């Protein structure tokens, strides 16, 4: 029942400091064999895993080469916690951050010699933006047609997009949002529809952004 | 080069449930099997340890997962592929001392027949134009494989650095992907041109498909 609970702020403005703490449950900091390895792992959006740093049982600390000048991994023995501090954060640091547990490869010839316990992680987003409701713009259709809605300039995630109050689900594609260079998110949701029903059927997207308490209904008509 | 680099192949493995999956991990130099581990990650959750020390299953890992290899090449093998196994797989180098490193990953996805995208282009709405920005959206709908190229053309000028894409996860019913590209322009610059085209290249298309519109018409 060894578990890791991670907490920390994920919405950071540029040049601020990332501060994350990982709490250990079910195990001691050193372990019974003095073999525990406490690591921090990073995963940028859509990319692979990147190891950040490690503080081991005896207190030795090693960082990744690309982050050694800006990272500070520490640990509080009396509270069974270890932390990660990343200062001067930019857009390249946007990622989901994890803490994991490893075991040292000494006496390898005799449980798990990898990162067997992971925390649920923390999504860290680096943007200069504040809480802003989105603007919903129609994607009007010009025998299969396609129409949609453009949910633009909002922060932070997430948003809920529905069509006809959930009545229309077949053929709907709500794409993952992208973070624009302005620090605001932009999302589009589309749906494929037979062309013959463009004159009879009516389509209205329901956008909800609860961080800003914004609920917008925008119907999409032909041009 | 001096450092250790794990290169996984293939970048994308397309199989059906019940088939045998062979994933490879190549190290830039010889590695002891003790310092190689395999991981599985499903979209939206933390990675899970599959194998450690090259060949040993972690606690609770089913029998179909197994490892093999030595030296510079190691293999993760899944005998009877289950629907729960379609995810992203990474190999890791965890030696007697840091630094550790991961491979770039291998996506194990559902295999299906090749289907071409249905392309749609959307001009910016008049509502958005009254704000000072113009977003032109291009839609690529239900295609396979995921490899697709979208080229924006404004008055036959190939655009670059002013668009953004995003792709849905593999659909649960038809196993296809969808893509959406947004071309962002200021309202002023948008009124200076006429032809806005979305040129799509895909394996299912014998030649590139172009979806365009003329501003004002």
């Amino acid at each position: 029942q060894v578990q890791l609970k991670q907490w920390g702020a994920g919405l950071l403005k540029p040049s601020e400091t990332l501060s994350l703490t990982c709490a250990i449950y079910g195990e001691s900091f050193t372990g019974s064999w003095n073999d525990q390895l406490w690591n921090w792992i990073r995963q940028p959006p859509g990319k692979g895993l990147e190891w950040i740093g490690e503080i081991n049982h005896s207190g030795d600390i090693k960082y990744a080469s690309s982050l050694k000048s800006r990272a500070t991994v520490s640990a509080d023995r009396s509270k069974n916690q270890f932390s990660l501090k990343l200062r001067s954060v930019s857009g390249a640091d946007t990622a989901t951050y994890y803490c994991a547990r490893g075991r040292r490869a000494v006496r390898w010839w005799a449980a798990n010699y990898g990162f067997d316990v992971w925390s649920q992680g923390t999504p860290v987003i680096v943007s200069s933006a504040s809480t802003k409701g989105p603007s919903v713009f129609p994607l009007a259709p010009s025998g299969t047609a396609a129409l949609g809605c453009l949910v633009k300039d909002y922060f932070p995630e997430p948003v809920t997009v529905s069509w006809n109050s959930g009545a229309l689900t077949s053929g709907v594609h709500t794409f993952p949002a992208v973070l624009q260079s302005s620090g605001l998110y932009s999302l589009s949701s589309v749906v494929t529809v037979p062309s013959s029903s463009l004159g009879t059927q009516t389509y209205i997207c329901n956008v909800n952004h609860k961080p800003s308490n914004t609920k917008v209904d925008k119907r999409v008509e032909p041009k | 080069v001096h450092e250790i680099v794990l290169t996984q192949s293939p970048g994308t493995l397309s199989l059906s449930p019940g088939e045998k999956a062979t994933l490879s991990c190549r190290a830039s130099q010889s590695i002891a099997s003790t310092y190689l581990a395999w991981y599985q990650q499903k979209p939206g959750q933390a990675p899970r340890l599959l194998l450690h020390q090259g060949y040993n299953r972690a606690t609770g890992i089913p029998d179909r997962f197994s490892g093999s290899g030595s030296g510079t090449v190691y293999t993760l093998t899944i005998s009877g592929l289950e629907p729960d196994d379609f995810a992203v797989y990474y190999c890791q180098h965890l030696g007697t001392s840091p630094p550790y490193t991961f491979g770039q990953g291998t996506k194990l996805e559902i295999k299906r027949t090749v289907a071409a995208p249905s392309v749609f282009i959307f001009p910016p709405s008049d509502e958005q134009l009254k704000s000072g920005t113009a977003s032109v959206v291009c839609l690529l709908n239900n295609f396979y494989p995921r490899e697709a190229k979208v080229q924006w053309k404004v008055d036959n000028a190939l655009q670059s650095g002013n668009s953004q894409e995003s792709v849905t996860e593999q659909d649960s019913k038809d196993s296809t992907y969808s893509l959406s590209s947004t071309l962002t322009l200021s309202k002023a610059d948008y009124e200076k041109h006429k032809v806005y085209a979305c040129e799509v290249t895909h394996q299912g298309l014998s030649s590139p498909v172009t979806k365009s519109f003329n501003r004002g018409e």
